[PDB]
């Protein structure tokens, strides 16, 4: 039962971690998850900061994906205050989200196909982040999200190159969806992980691909009919093969379901870009408020309790990633090093709204 | 109010020293080939431009850097101590970044943990910027000409047991 | 609320405190009776529990950790959330925790505990989760000051 | 029959080593495009454009801040509403450049710039001035070494 | 390739004001540098991509202004300028010169430019070595535009 | 595991079998190594005053468990006592260095 | 509709505090005892923070703080 | 006990001055106009043409002349 000590360096790239293990062997046999590596304090500071101050501030999160931070902690205060915006605006968003979680998903499987290269996705990524700065202007850094809506208009040439990315990425996407069907080396290394089932994903705390994994169709936005999701096409990953290449086969088709949501959101068009600003500095209410929305690991939520003043009074955050971090404990009893690269690559998670 | 160098002589004065000092610290600032040392917001940069701890002198920091992350940073500078020097990369490797203020788990900046070399603008910038840092630190070893090999160890230790209270 | 006149208005102390923004529903449940009213709850239909919340509203007085337990599942969506109240003070940090009967509450009760210092039982591994184990004090809780540390400044 | 189930193992294996190998032969076509360094849009949110004179009253790049790093000493003159503003000191070490003030000035003389390049040799030497802080940064088209950024279009195949 | 041609050395004693033309290709640059500071000489660093009134922060003892985070009060102390505290900072008797190595030619004024060339004569401990806006060689032009 | 240690700047608690510089295996005897990165003067008298300073710190502040916090809080107000010292002028720079980055601030005109 | 002013030094004792973990740390010490705190908001209960310290505030009740003088510290 | 050469000088040393000498300026110059003009069977071949043909190259690598003017500039230095 030689400890490994699971440095801080890593021999993969997906955040700094500490997972000692006993490992009898090579097979491991007991989990105890040490974390608070990478940590910032987001309550305290938030309760010390205004909604215009925290408001750059959420971007240290989930900055594979930095839209769905800002989105949630901007539809606070809008649900907050019963204010309402647009149609335009709102579907812009929806657009901004679906391609942030498109972009969530891909720089998930890059590095996890790195270890298990990169300018095969970065020739979309490059025009990704050319969206990215058609969009907003920055890289992942963006702060565009008002009570009314995006904080700028679209310009003309972003709905031109929205147009083009559905030809551009959805052909090499389903290049790069047969491989798992051809190459055995994927059918032989990483299947077979990920043996939880759905009553036990809803027991435990699950939520996102390792709860769609088991081919129970879950959505929030669904369920809480938000942003008119029941107008698009939605395809919700009913996929019940349990493992690994379910997990895969589950954000394939999540990816594909959000170019479904875009592309039939190309031509709609349904309105300016900040509604209800009269003056710069506003304030927020006191009630007993917890809004989530769909994030592309589960439920990110956002809890709140007012204050009647600058400063919430209570800022917590619930990140899906690290409710879905209490499953490796479980999912760590009958597999190898060789494998747990495997598992902490199908949890996809980040370090950013672990420790946060 | 600083201190005072030596400054005797240089001693290597030929053609075919100060030649091979040129030639050697060209290639040592031509030679980069970092450690990565993602795992951070800055880690997005890698893939755009080893694995054994003790090899990679030429490490720049590119993470944000916390109290619990200081123990194994020091250690891992204790793994490339005399050689070659770190380069900021992240506002909090600097400054504490964005938390400067109110962050208890974060220290503000390791230019109180490490020599640095060059500070960055901090938040991801543009992937040239990296390629210009590290030609700005190529520019910084091509002033150096390896301190003509000049070396002193302070070993500072008491050795009277302390008033202990383990576990 | 519903469970609070239906099921939990069987000699259990279901006591309201209205209703919530949305649709959820706040009642306060004494640390006594909590485990048992969790398995309660279990067995209702509600199975799907996500964000514990730590609010320090009254610092050096009520301390609280509630919940958002609601009833979604696999087919049906039936989601009827509700916020169970569990209160606490600074002299008494005695809470159980759920850790026994709902096995997933490792890392939010340790969160808990690691940002305010609410003392549990029937708990595998009750550790400082983001904070070191030589660590004292408690940063979420709003009479907290933290102490002459130099990384904390930037001088 | 076993040691045949492991050869049609490797046969599947061997179709799909040369399929995938096929696939990663046309993706080293990527030839035009060749991101690397030199030897965007106006939202780009560098360096910070800043002026003096447009520079007035009211304060709100130090109250819109995320961490209140400005730092702008002002002693009020008399009878004419002027307060006398000096030393307009950022320091781009605590600087995020998130860009609140940016767009949230009633003079809006805050206005965001292309220029990234401020990798410096020293922490006390990020503490600029007002006039540090008024420089037209570059105009990269004028430059040798730097064609046109491929902003509009995109895999042109046109320099070779 | 490697010009070994002391000529910017005695450019730098003859003009002391030279804009070095050099590219972004490696480190090309501090060897003359190197060769000024194996001469007995001392070189310091600045750059004038943030540098505004140049010859109000080399001398006159430029504020301090100490960066508060909301917390602290403006404190407005006079820190000690850039080039008399590095005068300043010449403990033995042996350094001939001083060295100050800028290394950013775009954001320069050619006026500002001109005005630092000017405590480069005005005493006589002082190196200008400026960069000259990145051509592809190794040119040393003086300070004939600024 | 066997790092049990606060190590910043010129505080480096380092409590091993540590008699010269070459490390080991771990005990009680805490080898206080100041000054890693030559970014001061440290003058042999200067170093024994701030190591008499510690010696007493670590004597006045302990009778608690000596756990990380302590370790923590005698590196802080260790590094306060370095910082107050070179601020009066007992401990100058170095200028030795390829930093010299003055990490406690220049002294001013006052 | 308060208790005090906005911006007075802030006296600690350790018993006169000791609902907090003012007690733990016996000894190392700690720096908010003496006129160091000031208050910068109010409510029952007050905002307190150091004038030259950056870090984090506190609420503390309005008997277990005091206000001590008009005396800032600084370098 | 052969000895079937007899060539005292001049037999591979003015082959190797050839192949040290002409060849790796047009080399380099076949790597720099076909940088981007080519099929990756092209760059295949090319790959193994500078793995076959290095050491020549040492006299070419520190001096580069002809290799930036990407416009009709002046010298404006
Ligand atoms: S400064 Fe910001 S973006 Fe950079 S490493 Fe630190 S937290 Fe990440
Ligand atoms: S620049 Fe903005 S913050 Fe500064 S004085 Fe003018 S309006 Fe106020
Ligand atoms: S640039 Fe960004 S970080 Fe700096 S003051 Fe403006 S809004 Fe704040």
């Amino acid at each position: 039962l030689m400890i490994v000590n699971m440095g801080p360096h890593h021999p993969s790239m997906h955040g700094v971690l500490r997972l000692i293990v006993t490992l009898d062997g090579e097979d491991v046999v007991d989990c105890e998850p040490i974390l608070g590596y990478l940590h910032r304090g987001m309550e305290k500071i938030a309760e010390n900061r205004a909604i215009i101050q925290y408001l750059p501030y959420v971007t240290r999160w989930d900055y594979l994906a930095t839209m769905f931070t800002e989105a949630i902690t901007v539809n606070g205060p809008e649900q907050l205050g019963n204010i309402q915006v647009p149609k335009r605006a709102s579907y812009i968003r929806v657009i901004m989200l679906e391609l942030s979680r498109i972009a969530s998903h891909l720089l998930w499987l890059g590095p996890f196909m790195a270890d298990i290269p990169f300018f095969y996705i970065f020739r979309e990524r490059e025009f990704v982040y050319d969206l990215f700065e058609a969009a907003t202007g920055m890289r992942m850094m963006h702060n565009f999200f008002r009570i009314g809506g995006i904080a700028a208009d679209l310009p003309y040439g972003w709905i031109d190159k929205c147009l083009d990315f559905c030809d551009y990425f959805l052909t090499e996407v389903v290049e790069y969806q047969k491989l798992i069907t051809r190459n055995p080396i994927f059918l032989e290394r990483v299947e077979g992980v990920g043996i939880i089932g759905g009553e036990e994903a809803i027991n435990w705390g699950l939520s996102g691909p390792m709860l769609r994994a088991s081919g129970i169709p879950w959505d929030l936005r669904k369920i809480d009919r938000y942003e008119s999701y029941d107008e698009f096409e939605w395809e919700i990953q009913w996929q019940k093969q349990g493992d690994s290449l379910a997990r895969y086969l589950v954000r394939l088709s999540e990816m594909t379901e959000s170019i479904k949501i875009i592309q039939q959101a190309l031509e709609g068009l349904p309105y300016r870009f900040i509604s209800k600003k009269p003056s710069p500095t506003f304030e927020l209410s006191k009630q007993e408020l917890y809004v989530r929305v769909e994030a592309p690991k589960g439920e990110l939520g956002i809890f709140l309790i007012g204050d009647q003043s600058g400063f919430p009074w209570r800022w917590k955050i619930r990140p899906p990633g690290f409710i879905n971090l209490q499953i490796l404990p479980e999912l760590v009893k009958r597999m190898k090093l060789a494998d747990i690269m495997t598992i902490l690559g199908s949890i996809d998670i980040i370090m950013g709204e672990v420790d946060r | 109010s600083i201190k005072f160098p030596i400054l005797d002589r240089t001693t290597k004065n030929s053609v075919i020293s100060t030649t091979l000092n040129d030639l050697s610290n060209w290639s040592r600032l031509s030679s980069l080939w970092p450690l990565l040392y993602g795992t951070s917001c800055c880690f997005i940069e890698f893939a755009s431009l080893r694995s054994s701890p003790r090899q990679a002198d030429l490490i720049l920091t590119a993470g944000t850097v916390t109290m619990k992350m200081a123990p194994s940073l020091v250690r891992l500078y204790e793994q490339m101590p005399e050689p070659k020097y770190v380069i900021a990369m992240g506002a909090c490797t600097i400054t504490g970044g964005m938390f400067s203020t109110d962050s208890y788990s974060t220290v503000r900046g390791v230019d109180k943990l490490i020599p640095v070399d060059v500070y960055l603008p901090g938040c991801p910038p543009k992937p040239e910027a990296v390629i210009d840092a590290i030609t700005k630190l190529r520019k910084k070893i091509a002033r150096e000409i390896y301190k003509d090999r000049i070396r002193r160890c302070f070993t500072t230790n008491h050795k009277f047991f302390v008033v202990r209270s383990p576990h | 609320g519903t469970l609070s006149v239906w099921l939990a208005k069987r000699g259990l102390v279901h006591r309201s405190l209205g209703f919530d923004y949305q649709g959820i529903e706040t009642l306060q449940i004494k640390p006594e009776d909590w485990h048992s009213i969790a398995v309660i709850l279990y067995v209702y239909g509600y199975n799907y529990l996500r964000s514990q919340c730590a609010y320090d509203v009254a610092p050096g007085g009520l301390l609280a950790s509630v919940y958002h337990l609601t009833r979604i599942e696999y087919g049906v969506n039936q989601a009827e959330e509700v916020c169970i109240k569990v209160f606490t003070h600074r002299s008494n940090p005695r809470i159980p925790s759920v850790f026994w009967v709902w096995k997933s509450t490792d890392f939010q009760e340790r969160e808990s505990y690691d940002m305010l210092g609410i003392t549990y039982d029937s708990h595998p591994r009750l550790k400082r989760i983001l904070m070191p184990e030589s660590w004292i004090g408690w940063p979420l809780r709003k009479d907290y000051i933290a102490p002459n540390f130099y990384e904390i400044q930037d001088a | 029959t076993g040691f045949m189930n492991y050869g049609q193992q490797t046969l599947r294996a061997a179709r799909y080593i040369g399929q995938g190998f096929m696939i990663t032969l046309s993706h080293t076509n990527r030839l035009p495009v060749t991101i690397q360094y030199p030897y965007t849009s106006e939202r780009f949110r560098g360096r910070i454009h800043f002026e003096f004179d447009k520079c007035i009253a009211c304060e709100v790049c130090v109250r819109v801040c995320p961490i209140d790093l400005p730092v702008v000493d002002w002693k009020l003159e008399t009878n004419i509403r002027k307060k006398r503003l000096l030393n307009y000191s950022i320091d781009f070490g605590i600087c995020i450049f998130c860009g609140n003030c940016v767009e949230y000035c009633p003079t809006n003389c805050l206005s965001m710039t292309e220029e990234y390049e401020f990798s410096t040799y020293d922490r006390h030497e990020l503490n600029y001035n007002q006039i540090a802080l008024g420089r037209l940064p570059m105009s990269v088209i004028d430059d040798y070494t730097i064609r046109t950024i491929w902003n509009s279009p995109q895999t042109k195949n046109g320099v070779n | 390739v490697k010009p070994d041609i002391g000529q910017w050395l005695q450019d730098v004693e003859e003009h002391k004001a030279i804009a070095i033309y050099a590219p972004h290709e490696g480190g090309y640059e501090g060897r003359y540098l190197n060769r000024l500071k194996m001469q007995g000489y001392y070189f310091l660093d600045i750059s004038a991509r943030g540098l505004g009134d140049p010859e109000t922060t080399l001398l006159k003892n430029y504020p301090v202004c100490p960066a508060h985070l909301g917390k602290q009060p403006i404190a407005r102390w006079y820190y000690p300028p850039e080039v008399d505290y590095r005068l300043a900072a010449l403990p033995p008797s042996a350094k001939g010169l001083v060295v100050w190595v800028l290394e950013a030619k775009v954001l320069s004024k050619s006026e500002l430019q001109f005005l630092a060339l000017l405590p480069s004569l005005r005493p006589n401990v002082r190196v200008i070595a400026e960069c000259g806006n990145w051509r592809k060689f190794v040119w040393k032009p003086l300070a004939e535009i600024a | 595991g066997q790092w049990l240690s606060s190590v910043t700047r010129h505080v480096r608690i380092y409590a091993a079998y540590i008699d010269p510089e070459t490390c080991e295996s771990q005990m009680d005897k805490l080898t206080l190594i100041l000054d890693p990165t030559e970014e001061f003067v440290w003058d042999d008298e200067s170093c024994n005053k701030v190591y008499s300073y510690f010696q007493e710190l670590v004597d006045h502040y302990e009778g608690a468990p000596l756990t990380e916090y302590t370790l923590r809080l005698i590196g802080s107000d260790v590094e306060h006592y370095i910082r107050k010292m070179l601020f009066d002028g007992e401990i100058q720079y170095n200028m030795d260095a390829r930093v010299l980055n003055f990490s406690m601030g220049k002294p001013r005109v006052q | 509709v308060y208790s005090m002013k906005k911006g007075q030094i802030v006296r600690v004792e350790k018993e006169k505090y000791l609902n907090s973990i003012n007690y733990l740390s016996v000894g190392g010490l700690d720096y908010i005892y003496e006129d160091r705190g000031e208050v910068l908001d109010l409510r029952e209960y007050a905002l307190v923070g150091w004038v030259g310290i950056p870090t984090a505030p506190a609420w503390l009740p309005t008997d277990m703080l005091i206000k001590c003088e008009k005396l800032v510290y600084e370098r | 006990n052969q000895q079937e050469l007899s060539s005292v000088v001049l037999d591979i040393g003015i082959i190797s001055v050839w192949y040290f000498l002409v060849m790796p300026p047009i080399i380099m110059n076949w790597l720099r106009v076909r940088w981007y003009r080519r099929k990756f069977f092209e760059m295949y071949l090319q790959f193994m043409f500078v793995f076959m043909f290095f050491p020549g190259l040492l006299l070419w690598a520190p001096f580069l002349n002809f290799r930036k003017f990407p416009r009709d500039p002046n010298m404006k230095n």
